[PDB]
RNA sequence: UGGUUGGCGUAGCAAAGAUCUAACGGAACGUUGGAUACUGGAGCGGGGAAGGAUUUCGUGCCAACGGCACUCGUACACGAGUUGU
RNA sequence: GUUGGUUUUACCCUACUUAGCUGGAAAUUGCGAGAAAAAAAAAAUUUUUUAAAAUUUUUUUUUUUUUUACUUGGUACGAAAAAAA
RNA sequence: GGUAUCGUGAGGGUAGUACGAGGUACUCCCAUGCCGUGCCUCUGGUUUCUGGAGUUUGUCGAACGGCAAGUGCUCCGACGCUAUCGCACGGUGGUUAGCCAGUCCCAAGACCAGAUGCCCA
RNA sequence: CACGUCCCUCUCCAAACGAGAGAACAUGCAUGGGCUGGCAUGAGCGCGUGGGGCCCCGAGGCGCUGAACCUUGAGGCCUCAUGCUGGGACU
């Protein structure tokens, strides 16, 4: 006898409802707190790695650097649209309803849509003309009334901005909305950061920050009709085995005459939703534009990118805020993975750590990649005969 | 002949092909799609279909037959592209719109008001199996049989 | 043709938004601008029809990317599927024709063999009522080439 | 820390050792909590028990103790280094952990010499 | 950012294995590798001085 | 004993590497050219015994048969054909 | 005691494992009517404010088009004009 | 009534475990093992990028370029996949270790008069 | 018939097939370039075992030459540059 193979509360391992990897469970509302967000939209990059000075009393590597790995994460601003309340009821939270934004970023509208450009567009048309009515800022006025009053629960209704995350790759142009909670102080304090707040960009840097943790959620890398070696991690039988060795060789017995929901079957793997704790947040990372020396740790003062040389395999240039988190994250590169505070205590000793990084890692992730920056490169070869049949052609001219 | 006679002759045209040796089952599903379709646009799904650009939605005679997204179109996910059986059909309503032009009928105002695809006396064939046996191989050749009034 | 003049003030969605953002980008170091790079305001296809129904464009066909880890002994034969494949979407013709300089292009190192890339010069014609006929068009290194419509 | 495991029972590490001992043979990893089928292994500073199964005879037939000293299968520090030896040999050593030898002969791990304050004395040098 | 054994390959921190050969030099007791390729060739018993790509070719060239 | 059935348009038709192209044909697979491979002389070569006995050949045909298809066939039909001191 | 000694079939049903589709509240019907809803409206239970004047006309407000603050291409408020309530 | 979007969460699943060292004999630390959930920056493995090179016999009259050897063979080899062979992570509350609730996983045949967008010939 | 959904078509974070995610004139696709990597110095012409009568034959070597080629394709990056650009079903 030994242990089971496979953890039976994630289960049915079956292919996630959706891919934005939505917050399952806001941490706990905290009155004492003053009102905040309580997650992120971001699209994971690729990884790389860095070194830092553990400085962590006890273990061997107090005062030691370390090559942690990190997951960056490209965050492009999430714009709040609409509000949304709940009412707790014995059966459980009912909406009170929601307040629309008085404008929509038709990437919001394009989620409404499976073929926006060839529809008529009319979302939010009416809301947009009737929002505008006294009678409709009166009914909006009400809605405000009844979470005031009625409300346990306020939550943004954000979305991300595609058309600012510019990747060539994710090739979606639908807005990831998603409601974000507001814990913080009392409704009416929720609703007033709600409403300030309600058409406003929102920048994971005011959500979270460095050294914190995230708890993570997104829908893990799809694997198929993945088979039970894989899929549950069995042994397979010895090659002299007959019908095939990749198999459970015994999925039950005479009884219970069936079999139990408990043994491992072939079947979809991967692309499960995920909520994964505890990720220190090893940097915020403001946009290449606006600071365009990511990467330059006190350190290692090299101007530099915290997008690699090859740019990020099958992702490109994190052309935007990038939320840098260490080790891995749950989904593929360019999915977008919801990402929110903490629901742990939080108060471990690790978790507090501050992270000071010593050396953002930039080499190529194609290849060893043996140069942190275009320019070492070039500092390496020197010039060479691209070059020579460049330089020659300008002088030409 | 004809299981349901045309509610006015003179405005109808008829046409069949007895014995067709295509299979039974898939000339069962290819000739249901058309059975209340207006002439072309049922000349129209069998060219379509006959593409690959849409399918025959296979109902009663699904079997372990394969999932399609081009079924959806029907209401169902397994459908089929039979070919054999989409260019009789293509050919026998070719018989009717010729039947139907001789009527001085209109075979674009025409309507299929009955199909009927009946399976047919079968052709015997043998398998040789494993030890020894032989057992039958029988192709399944449909009776199929319409007609299509335009309205009045 | 409701949709062609819908279309068009579908054109002026973007003409009232984009003229009038013109404006007060100009008003107001890397950052985007419209003079800056290459229009930021107009669309990908804003640049651009019915082209002489008998052209004769010459364009390579990156096949190495078309084949790559396909089974060795179906390589060419496919090379062959996809060199039409590739050529229907351009002269939208259902009836593309493979001359025998292409033929044996895509064949001339076997099925397995088959070149990285391949110069086709291709060529619509009227009279299956529009046909393509897909000649090789031989060369000493695919570089810096580019397709050339005529 | 973790140092991915390198020597399972049944593996013949040589005797770095200044004994007659030529080589060990490892017979389980001092340590060793089992999983069901998994073979206790031996990685870089573990204890072993080993018999000497070519060397002087006096201590040819006698279960022993030695701890690992280098290792072929490479490891990685939290360093971020991931490193390895030429051979994997290891020292005969007391269950004390005291080592039974003179004087080891090439390089000892930075991870044998840490857990193992007489080992990292002798060690010509550590790595 | 040590240098490959072989190569002479900047090596920078999360990059290239280490291995400990038991003939040391005492001097260098790890020895660097950035790549397979550096190993594999330093196995050979190549001296970097003849292959192409490593410094200590370009270097006398 | 005959017929019929569900299973079921399912299980399969996965041994011996392979076809591609144009032109023509045709109501729609063959034919030719080219390309490409294969057999690899203990051969998917050229002749014989046994055995088979018209399978030969041409024209036509393709209803049935050639387990897919055939415009083709060892199939079908018709006409031919085997020469000795 | 010794030695040598064919381990066949799921393509059915259910279990299970993933994967889809579609119905359905008189659980497919009845029209057979039950809400964890509210019981002139909104803001600070009561008070004040929100079309008017003789169906049409006029006035006011809001939105769209044209000529600073938001991550920085594209949306907001600026203005002015037109349309709708 | 469509279509779409955000959610609710009855119900069901459910998981973390062990060892050691430190520190002072609880707390508090710090590593590890196992388990589990991922991930692939690094490191290893994997190559049908038959990528690049080398190379053997046959072959293309030869060089070049190939080609055949069912991937000829040897070296290096990205992408990707993957390894406790790499790496990240594994949270509470209430009741009598259990247990229940939560977090976590599926979640309206639990038919959600929850909200919401659009059109309702 | 509206809104819209779907198919066909394109993309892939999906994928046995359905489903999924997206696109829907879009740097979308296509080539090309630049880059990041890979390999490792191409073709071609221009020191050397000896050999043949100052040249010729000569493996190997040198030089141009980190060259040549390959680099997104079951799907690296860059807008950098040019090229090419709806129908059907349903209610
Ligand atoms: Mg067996
Ligand atoms: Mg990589
Ligand atoms: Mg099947
Ligand atoms: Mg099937
Ligand atoms: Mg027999
Ligand atoms: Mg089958
Ligand atoms: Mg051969
Ligand atoms: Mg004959
Ligand atoms: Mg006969
Ligand atoms: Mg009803
Ligand atoms: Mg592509």
């Amino acid at each position: 006898e030994h242990p089971r193979h496979g953890h039976l509360g994630f289960l049915p391992r079956k292919r996630s409802r959706q891919i934005r990897g939505r917050v399952r469970s806001f941490p706990k509302d905290d009155p004492s707190q003053k009102p905040h967000l309580t997650s992120f939209m971001v699209f994971k990059a690729g990884m790389t790695h860095i070194v830092r000075d553990v400085d962590r009393p006890g273990s061997k590597v107090n005062k030691k650097e370390v090559v942690e790995p990190v997951t960056i994460l490209e965050a492009p601003p999430m714009v709040v649209v609409g509000i949304v309340g709940y009412r707790q009821t014995p059966v459980g939270h009912k909406t009170i309803g929601t307040v629309w934004a008085h404008h929509t970023s038709v990437e919001f509208r394009r989620r409404f849509y499976k073929n926006w450009k060839q529809s008529a567009q009319l979302a939010f048309t009416k809301r947009k003309q009737f929002a505008r009515t006294t009678e409709g800022r009166l009914a909006e006025a009400r809605t405000l009334k009844a979470f005031a009053k009625k409300a346990d629960i306020i939550r943004v209704v954000a979305h991300t901005q595609l058309r600012k995350l510019r990747n060539n790759r994710v090739g979606v142009k639908k807005a990831h909305v998603s409601e974000i909670q507001i814990n913080g102080g009392t409704i009416a304090e929720k609703i007033e950061l709600a409403k300030s707040l309600l058409e406003k960009e929102v920048r994971i840097d005011s959500i979270f920050q460095q050294s914190e943790t995230c708890d993570v959620c997104a829908v893990t890398k799809g694997h198929g009709f993945t088979g039970v070696v894989k899929r549950w991690g069995v042994a397979c039988l010895p090659r002299k085995t007959h019908r095939g060795l990749r198999k459970v060789a015994c999925i039950g017995a005479w009884h219970p005459a069936r079999v139990m929901y408990t043994v491992a079957r072939a079947g979809q793997h991967g692309y499960h939703h995920r909520t994964h704790l505890n990720k220190k947040i090893y940097q915020l990372g403001r946009a290449v534009s606006m600071e365009p020396n990511q990467a330059t740790t006190t350190y290692d003062l090299t101007a530099k990118s915290i997008t690699p040389m090859g740019g990020f395999v099958g992702y490109g240039t994190v052309r935007n805020d990038y939320i840098m988190l260490k080790g891995s994250v749950a989904g593929p590169r360019r999915r977008v993975i919801t990402l929110r505070r903490p629901m742990a205590p939080q108060t471990s000793r690790k978790l507090t750590e501050q992270i000071t990084l010593k050396f953002i890692d930039t080499s190529s992730k194609i290849g060893h990649g043996r140069f942190q920056t275009k320019k070492e490169k070039s500092q390496w070869f020197g010039p060479l005969k691209k070059d020579r049949i460049r330089r020659e052609e300008r002088l030409r001219k | 002949h004809y299981s349901r006679k045309p509610q006015v002759s003179s405005k109808s045209a008829k046409a069949k092909v007895s014995d067709l040796r295509c299979h039974f089952k898939n000339t069962f599903e290819t000739a249901n799609v058309i059975n209340g379709m207006p002439l072309r646009k049922a000349q129209q799904l069998y060219r379509q279909v006959l593409a690959k650009t849409r399918c025959i939605p296979f109902k009663r005679y699904n079997g372990k037959i394969g999932r399609t997204a081009q079924a959806k179109e029907w209401g169902q996910t397994k459908g089929r592209w039979p070919r054999k059986s989409v260019v009789a059909m293509l050919s026998l309503l070719k018989n009717a719109e010729a039947n139907a032009i001789e009527k001085g009928l209109d075979p674009n105002k025409m309507v299929i008001k009955h199909v009927q695809v009946d399976q047919a006396a079968r052709m015997r064939r043998r398998t040789y199996r494993a030890h020894g046996r032989i057992t039958p191989y029988m192709c399944s050749p449909c009776h199929v049989q319409l007609f299509m009034t335009q309205p009045q | 043709a409701l949709l062609d003049a819908r279309k068009k003030a579908i054109a002026s969605r973007k003409a009232r938004d984009d003229r009038r953002w013109k404006r007060v980008l100009a008003k107001m170091n890397t950052a985007e601008h419209s003079r800056v790079r290459g229009i930021t305001r107009a669309a990908l296809r804003k640049r651009t029809g019915r082209k002489p129904d008998n052209i004769t464009m010459e364009a390579t066909i990156h096949l190495s990317k078309l084949l790559k880890r396909k089974t060795f002994h179906k390589r060419a034969p496919i090379a062959i599927k996809r060199i039409k494949a590739f050529v229907a979407r351009l002269m939208k013709t259902k009836d593309n024709r493979i001359d025998a300089s292409l033929n044996t292009y895509v064949w001339h190192k076997g099925v397995k063999g088959v070149p990285g890339r391949v110069r086709v010069h291709v060529e619509r014609k009227s009279e299956k009522h529009f046909y393509t006929v897909i000649s090789n068009v031989p060369v000493a290194s695919f570089k810096n080439l580019t397709t050339k419509v005529t | 820390f973790r140092v991915s495991l390198a020597l399972p029972v049944g593996a013949v590490v040589n005797c770095a050792d200044n004994t007659g001992a030529k080589n060990l043979y490892i017979i389980s990893v001092k340590g060793y909590h089992g999983r069901l089928n998994r073979l206790p292994a031996a990685a870089l500073g573990d204890i072993v028990m080993a018999s000497v199964k070519k060397g002087k005879p006096e201590l040819r037939r006698k279960v022993l103790n030695a701890v690992i000293i280098r290792q072929r299968k490479s490891w990685r520090r939290k360093d971020g280094t991931v490193i390895y030896f030429e051979d994997n040999a290891g020292v005969i050593v007391n269950p004390k952990g005291e080592m039974k030898g003179s004087g080891i002969a090439g390089p000892v791990a930075k991870e044998a010499a840490d857990l193992w304050p007489k080992i990292s004395s002798h060690a010509p040098a550590i790595v | 950012t040590i240098d490959c054994e072989f190569s002479h390959f900047a090596v920078h921190p999360g990059h290239g294995r280490r291995y400990v050969p038991f003939a040391f030099l005492s001097t260098k007791p790890v020895l660097t590798f950035a790549r397979p390729k550096c190993f594999a060739m330093y196995m050979r018993k190549k001296n970097p001085r003849f292959v192409p790509w490593t410094r200590t070719y370009r270097r006398i060239n």
